[PDB]
């Protein structure tokens, strides 16, 4: 899915990658879970699986 | 911006296949009348009797 | 370089090799640190410091030289196949650069397998090639290619084609009126052949004008096909971008549950997937601005109700300014009937001459030119606003009508009648469809009554 | 039917001049009325259960 | 076209 | 004229024995038909009734013989004569309509031609319709080209309706310039005129002179019923005996008045003249024949170009309703609406069937390009018919299936897209919307059916093989836009976006749900049995070399290319649903593990 979306919507994928990468891990899990869910919706390799 | 120079608006709209009228035509009762020969007197140069 | 050393049909092979290179880069990036595949691709294509890369320039070069004057269109299959006899070989492409198998697909066996896989697309151009071209050219390549095609069409119409039309007009009969039905199909055919005998003997008509007409038809067909491919690509992209733009499908509604409540619940369930609002809630000012711009770019596409063939048609019509196309004003003050001062009569003469069944040792019009000639002629007629006049006034159509009315078959001057009328039937079927399509894309004078004397 | 018969009698006693090429409307109306009367009577005769 | 000159 | 002659000479049979012109006219009338029409559906046999009536008369044996000869001649030649008339009229109307469309301004000077053509076509159509159902001598009574004639009559009607103002201007200018002066100078040349007739002519001249072209373009509505009624009153006054101003000696005056009345009718009665000349409400009471003709028109690709004529004809149904019997109105309107809806639905069904056939042909052509067909070439080189040939046209006299389907589709689409919309009994109708709805439904069904899912054998089509077919279908559907003004991008959005959800709007399984079920019940389940293993080298599941061979290869469904195609087909929604199902399975596994942990 990540490979497929990498060339179909490059702007949104790049924005999601930039947002997830530079998210402070010190933040509580409440917002980190939402960030990880949004990233995984595009197929990004999140360390913690929100679905699990 | 450079590709928009050759673009025009397509005319596209969607309706509902059959569109009904605001008010539906209602039946009119049939009223028997005698043969009247004095109904065209007001049309043109008519004669009376 | 390998792509530049082959014809346009190698675009699929180039795309496959680029995909292989991207896969290799992705595999290597796990341990090593290389630039993004886009940066390397653009540096190799020289698109980083130039508006147009090598791929688009080569595509334009091929379109100008080898594609248009060698491929004949086929509307039934929507495919392009090379001409039975080439009328152009001065392309003089570069020399194929040799390299180790590693720089290629990876090995001799892999190279052979990929060559065999991609060898099926060598002898035709179709939807796959068009979509690959669209993907590789983005929007800049399409824009520049269409601009150059418009320039080429302007040069051709006002150049060789104009001179040939002017030369052919002089030899055309001064006055030609459709004969009556009493004469019969054979006499009418003989009369038409005698009137247009000089046109038939002319040799350059089937080698230069026809060729030029084929070149102008293939260009417009390529323009139309490229647009459709672009639209399809845009629709696929839009379908993919729905979850991140709060776009949802019509959810199933059952008795007891209202559509509005179900839609609201579904939107609430997918609320986290939304990007813009999420970014605004937890994002830097710069990130938010960038996200908004990206979203705007993503949601606006040409497929959202923007047409592009109409502008091309209008420009082609504007390119027609010579008075020879329309001729002088009618003597009767309504329209030309007998005089042949209009281009539609010349097109009818062309149809009559190339509708004659040729021998067995020579090629036909379709084999060499296909439908490009007919498409170009119909486009010219439509842009000149003479489609109705051409339909009403036509030698082939009148001959076919008379033949149907009387039903006779004779060998009039080594020309079978039934076969000729069947060919005319097929050609007018094609022309009617082409004219209808052209009219669907593009979309008074009051007279005085007689006065008493 | 009674009114049509009365009108036809009036026309006959009037000794009218008929010519489709001169007075188109009059002749057209007269012939149309006669044909309508004839067809109406034939249709009435056709209906089986009027009696 | 002129882009043809440029590519040449 | 036929009914006039026949019935009048039957009533006045006395003159038939004396006059010679009357006998010839009656014989010609009899020879030109075999059955009249008392009313819409009623018919009346002529020769048999005439023979029965004349048998009882004293010396009418010659009339019986003439009736028999006329019957023979009619039954021999009427069908052929009418067939030739229709054949000529088809081309005549085609040429006239095309010329008028090219030069709309010609309607004014050549208005009479349009009405003559419409009247002739209507007469032929009604004759054929009434003679097909009755008089089964039995063929020349079945015509496959009536649709073209009806379409050209509708084209002429639309041309008249749209270009009314130009005709109005031309004819008002004519009346104000030529007819007014001619009548004014002719009236003064009358020996004597009574008071009423003088007032009538003065009113005529004053009205005609008061007309100006300026009133046409500002929306002014004319009304000349009074003028026609006054002319008819003048005719009645001057057509009787013992009249000072007899019309028998002033035939030219009558001709001029008739011409002026025609001009006035054109100026102010365009719609009434159109109804009088080209009303085809008779088809309403010949529903069986109408449906048969429509079906015969549809099955001919050449004649399918004029399929829109029948729904257009349905608009004429309410032109046969009288004010003395409003009962018919509702039933006639309902029948017309039902017929129009059925015709449009049949046209849409035919269009979608042709499009499905073309899509199947395109998919068959495309599947040949898949890599699996190039194995033989690789093997021949290592161990040492093609695409594009089918698109070569040696000659145009050979017809394949693709070209025939394309031609039929083009003709049907042109027929559908003839008019943006229409009104029937005050009810607006759009044919393109019907076509779009049918296409969407068909596309969804086709997408679901190409998966080749088999619950019994747990067989499913590979994502790539289905993605290629979906792309071919999308390309074919996009090709439709060249012929019709429908929007296909949003059609793809609607049809394809619903396939991503676990259940479509209509409530049927989608491709994503079927793929998830197959993957969870056939691929991953078999892995736990040891028959399949995860090969990280190939990044896909590969069947083990066990003695037992499964019915499918995991490498042909879990490969990157196959996974990429599946993701493209499904979308983020489908991937999220699959992940949720996998997490449900993992949660069940963890719950089971917790029992062993706690014990």
């Amino acid at each position: 899915l990540r490979d497929v979306l990498s060339y179909h919507i490059p702007f949104l994928v790049s924005s999601i990658e930039d947002f997830k990468d530079h998210i402070p891990r010190e933040t509580d899990m409440k917002v980190a879970m939402n960030v990880y869910e949004l990233s995984s919706a595009a197929g990004l390799p999140c360390e913690i699986d929100p679905a699990l | 911006r450079e590709i928009g120079i050759l673009t025009t608006n397509k005319n596209t709209s969607r309706t509902h296949k059959i569109i009904a009228p605001a008010n539906l035509e209602r039946p009119v009762r049939y009223i028997r009348k005698p043969i009247d020969y004095t109904i065209l007197d007001d049309i043109g140069h008519g004669v009376k009797v | 370089g390998r792509f530049e050393s082959e014809d346009l049909t190698s675009i699929v092979e180039l795309d496959g090799l680029l995909e292989i290179n991207r896969m290799t880069h992705k595999l290597l990036s796990r341990y090593l640190t290389l630039d993004g595949f886009d940066a390397m691709f653009r540096e190799a294509n020289h698109n980083v410091s130039a508006p147009y890369g090598r791929i688009t320039l080569h595509v334009f070069w091929e379109l100008n030289y080898d594609f248009l004057p060698n491929y004949c269109y086929n509307g039934s299959t929507n495919r392009f196949v090379r001409t039975v006899l080439p009328f152009s070989q001065e392309f003089q492409r570069d020399k194929q650069p040799n390299a180790q198998p590693q720089y290629l697909h990876g090995s001799k066996a892999l190279n052979l397998a990929y060559s065999s896989i991609y060898g099926s697309y060598r002898n035709f151009v179709g939807p796959p090639h068009f979509q690959v071209i669209c993907r590789l050219l983005g929007y800049q390549g399409i824009a520049v290619v269409m601009e150059e095609l418009l320039k080429v069409v302007k040069s051709l119409l006002q150049g060789t084609i104009l001179q040939y039309v002017k030369t052919l007009m002089e030899v055309m009969p001064k006055i030609c009126r459709l004969p009556r039905h009493e004469y019969g199909s054979p006499g009418i055919l003989e009369f038409f052949h005698h009137q247009l005998k000089d046109i038939v003997e002319y040799a350059e008509l089937k080698t230069v004008c026809f060729q030029n007409l084929r070149e102008v038809g293939n260009a417009i067909l390529f323009c139309l096909l490229i647009e459709q491919s672009l639209s399809l690509e845009e629709v696929c992209d839009l379908l993919h971008a729905a979850p991140f733009q709060n776009i949802l499908p019509r959810v199933h509604v059952k008795e007891g549950e209202r559509l509005d409540a179900k839609m609201k619940r579904l939107e609430s369930k997918y609320a986290p997937l939304h990007l813009v609002p999420l970014i605004e809630r937890l994002g830097t000012p710069q990130q938010i601005a960038i996200a908004r711009e990206g979203d705007l770019l993503t949601k606006e596409r040409l497929c959202c109700g923007l047409s592009m063939f109409e502008v091309i048609l209008t420009r082609i019509r504007s390119f027609l300014d010579d008075p020879i196309w329309r001729g002088p004003l009618p003597s009767n003050g309504v329209m030309h009937v007998d005089e042949c001062v209009e281009f539609h009569r010349l097109w009818s003469a062309m149809q009559f001459v190339y509708c004659i069944p040729v021998g067995t040792h020579e090629f036909t019009v379709e084999q060499c030119f296909g439908d490009g000639l007919h498409w170009a002629g119909c486009m010219i007629i439509v842009l000149l606003g003479q489609q109705r006049r051409f339909a009403v006034l036509d030698f082939c159509y009148h001959l076919l009508k008379v033949q149907k009315h009387d039903g006779k078959d004779e060998i009039i001057k080594n020309v079978p009648l039934k076969k000729m009328v069947e060919r005319i039937r097929k050609f007018q079927i094609l022309n009617d469809e082409i004219i209808t399509i052209l009219d669907k894309y593009l979309k008074v004078r009051c007279f005085q009554p007689p006065i008493h004397q | 039917k009674d009114h049509v018969c009365e009108l036809l009698n009036t026309i006959d006693v009037c000794q009218v001049f008929f010519d489709i090429t001169v007075n188109f409307d009059l002749t057209k109306n007269y012939l149309d009325l006669i044909i309508t009367y004839t067809t109406l009577m034939i249709l009435l005769s056709r209906i089986e259960e009027r009696k | 076209s002129v882009l043809l000159e440029a590519i040449r | 004229m036929e009914k006039w002659i026949i019935f009048g000479f039957i009533l006045c049979h006395g003159i038939l024995n004396t006059d010679a012109t009357a006998l010839n006219l009656w014989k010609l009338a009899l020879q030109s038909s075999s059955c009249l029409s008392l009313f819409r559906d009623e018919v009346f046999h002529i020769h048999k009734a005439a023979e029965d009536l004349f048998v009882n008369i004293r010396g009418y044996n010659k009339r019986i013989n003439d009736i028999r000869e006329c019957k023979e001649a009619a039954v021999s030649h009427a069908g052929s004569m009418h067939r030739e008339r229709r054949k000529f009229l088809r081309s005549a109307l085609k040429e006239l309509a095309t010329v008028l469309s090219d030069q709309p301004g010609l309607l004014g000077p050549k208005a009479l031609f349009v009405f003559m053509a419409l009247s002739f076509a209507r007469d032929e159509i009604i004759w054929l319709l009434r003679h097909a159902d009755n008089m089964p001598k039995k063929d020349d009574f079945i015509d496959k080209h009536i649709a073209e004639l009806i379409f050209y009559m509708e084209e002429l009607r639309a041309h008249v309706r749209k270009y009314g103002p130009v005709m109005q201007r031309y004819y008002v200018q004519y009346l104000s310039g030529f007819d007014a002066v001619v009548l004014n100078e002719l009236v003064q040349n009358l020996s004597v005129c009574p008071e009423d007739e003088s007032i009538i002519m003065s009113s005529f001249v004053n009205t005609m002179t008061s007309l100006s072209v300026k009133q046409v373009e500002d929306g002014e509505v004319f009304d000349f019923r009074g003028m026609r009624l006054d002319w008819f009153r003048l005719q009645a006054y001057t057509s009787v005996s013992k009249a000072s101003l007899g019309l028998a000696d002033h035939r030219e005056l009558g001709k001029m008045m008739n011409t002026i009345i025609f001009h006035t009718k054109m100026v102010d009665s365009l719609v009434e003249m159109l109804v009088e000349t080209s009303d085809l409400s008779i088809f309403c009471f010949y529903s069986r024949a109408f449906e048969k003709m429509f079906q015969q028109c549809l099955e001919l690709p050449s004649q399918s170009r004029y399929s829109i004529a029948f729904p257009l004809l349905c608009t004429h149904f309410m032109s046969c309703t009288h004010e003395l019997c409003p009962e018919e109105r509702h039933h006639i309107g309902d029948r017309s609406l039902s017929l129009c809806n059925m015709f449009l639905d049949e046209m849409a069904k035919q269009a979608r069937n042709l499009i499905t056939d073309i899509c199947t042909e395109q998919c068959t052509l495309s599947d040949q390009l898949l890599p699996k067909h190039c194995a033989k070439t690789i093997s021949q080189a290592v161990n040492k018919e093609k695409p594009g040939v089918e698109s070569m046209r040696k000659n145009r006299l050979v017809v394949t299936n693709l070209d025939k389907l394309h031609t039929a589709l083009s003709e049907l689409c042109f027929s559908i897209n003839y008019v943006p919309n229409m009104v029937v009994w005050e009810h607006t109708f759009t044919p393109r919307e019907y076509l779009t709805s049918h296409l969407e439904i068909r596309f969804t069904k086709s997408i679901v059916g190409m998966t080749m899912y088999n619950q019994a054998t747990q067989e499913i089509a590979k994502p790539s093989e289905l993605l290629t077919s979906v792309r071919a279908y999308m390309t074919v559907l996009q090709s439709i836009e060249n012929y019709v003004q429908i929007d296909i991008t949003r059609v793809f959005n609607n049809v394809l976006l619903q396939q991503t959800q676990h259940l479509d709007s209509h409530g049927e399984p989608t491709i994503t749900s079927l793929y998830t079920n197959w993957y969870l019940e056939t691929l991953l389940r078999q892995v736990s049995n040891g028959h399949i293993a995860y090969f990280p080298a190939m990044k896909a599941f590969v069947n083990l070399p066990t003695e037992n061979e499964l019915t499918f290869n995991a490498e042909e469904y879990s490969d990157i290319s196959e996974m990429r195609s599946l993701s493209e087909l499904l979308g983020p929604y489908g991937m999220k649903f699959l992940s949720e199902s996998l997490m449900w399975h993992i949660s069940s596994q963890v719950a089971e593990l917790k029992k062993l942990v706690v014990e």
